[PDB]
């Protein structure tokens, strides 16, 4: 997921 | 006036450019393209500035995922709208690519873009304001009605504190008109149509399969 | 309590049998007609009720027949959610006929009729109130966003004065929570939404020509 | 229209 991948940076 | 409401002005990402390739013969494909690159690159500085919404990022990575895969079109709509008040019968999706009715025509969103046209000309109207759109902007998000939420509690008290920072900011600055904070409120129906109406066009174009989109995009767009 | 409210419960139309064909085999296309068939008796009945809204009347008949051509969706649809409150994942369309989960997978409904459960979860979660379930159904109407409307500004004042009975009615009623107006008003976009699905999803039977419809419920789907 | 005729009635 790019979504959670971003949410977690 | 309110703390909430300063904070989300400062939260607000910068503007982007649509940056339309030059090279490329004008055409409805280049159109879809261009906008679904300017959503793709939007999509990014989005997830960024709900992690600055008070509470977001204390609700579990499920539950933040599920509010933005539900509100993230209505945000993208909101901004356009936004942009485009000081304008007439034209949409400003960004600086460098302000869409009128032909250029509507020709991208196939004549009627998507009268939808959004219909956004803006209540909020110009009712003379909103960037404080109103930002804090309208946090309260779509929390109130975008996923149907996987875990923490039901923890996503209701989200909306009341924005609820509670729009109603404090129209207590204080909009005197004249007591009921200011609800006709903002009674807005978001009309938001929520022409996103469910947004998502349907682009899903349709991605089935279709002529227009290339970015992962993310396509991550929120395959949400639903 | 408020006026506006108490004109609004003796303005309640009286419950509609559904009565479903005994003599015909349970399917889809029986469950289907039965829906229908109740659709176009209520639309005559909310055609009725609409005129004991205050200043509904005085609006042209254009703007009358604009308001309902766009809420009507959603007013079948707060029926229904408000027969249901007292329920567990079973729909009231009528006292004759209560859709459970596997009745609404036989009728091709699952996913509509999930989303109509959703608004009845929020509204059990809100102790929702006949006095607010009729004041909010008349705001949906004053507040359908019919692009044909001629006269804006009554169409406004009249969402104002609703808008100012539901506002009236909380201050009264629930002194707990001076935020409970708002709250009713920020589920009007799911409302919107489900309504929306459900004129997609019944326009698509129109279209596949299997399901019989009367005249009232046709003029209403085909007017989108 | 059935609908206006209804509002007319
Ligand atoms: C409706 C709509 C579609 C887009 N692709 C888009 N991109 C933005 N940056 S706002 C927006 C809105
Ligand atoms: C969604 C929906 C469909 C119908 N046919 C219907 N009929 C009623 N009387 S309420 C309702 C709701």
């Amino acid at each position: 997921s790019l979504l959670l991948h971003l949410l977690k940076s | 006036y309110n703390k909430i409401v300063s904070h989300l002005l400062v939260a607000e990402p910068e503007k982007i450019y649509a940056m339309p390739d030059p090279t490329v013969p004008d055409s409805d494909i280049k159109a879809l393209t261009t906008l679904c690159d300017l959503a793709d690159r939007e999509l990014v500085v989005i997830i960024g500035w709900a992690k600055h919404i008070p509470g977001f990022s204390t609700l579990s990575l499920a539950d933040q995922m599920s509010l933005l895969q539900s509100a993230w079109m209505e945000i993208l709509i909101l901004g356009v709208v936004y942009r485009s008040l000081s304008f007439e019968d034209e949409l400003v999706y960004a600086d460098d690519y302000i869409m009128d009715e032909d250029q509507s025509k020709l991208a196939g969103l004549l009627d998507l873009n009268n939808a959004i046209l219909q956004l803006v000309k209540k909020y110009k109207s009712m003379k909103l304001e960037k404080e109103e759109f930002v804090t309208l902007k946090a309260i779509a998000l929390a109130n975008s009605d996923s149907m996987h939420i875990e923490d039901v509690e923890a996503v209701q008290k989200l909306q009341d504190v924005l609820h509670e920072a729009l109603q404090d900011y129209e207590a204080g600055q909009h005197m004249e008109d007591p009921r200011r904070a609800g006709k903002m409120l009674m807005t978001l129906p009309l938001l929520r149509q022409t996103s469910t109406k947004a998502v349907q066009h682009f899903y349709n174009i991605k089935l279709e399969g002529k227009v290339p989109m970015h992962k993310l995009f396509l991550e929120m767009l395959e949400a639903k």
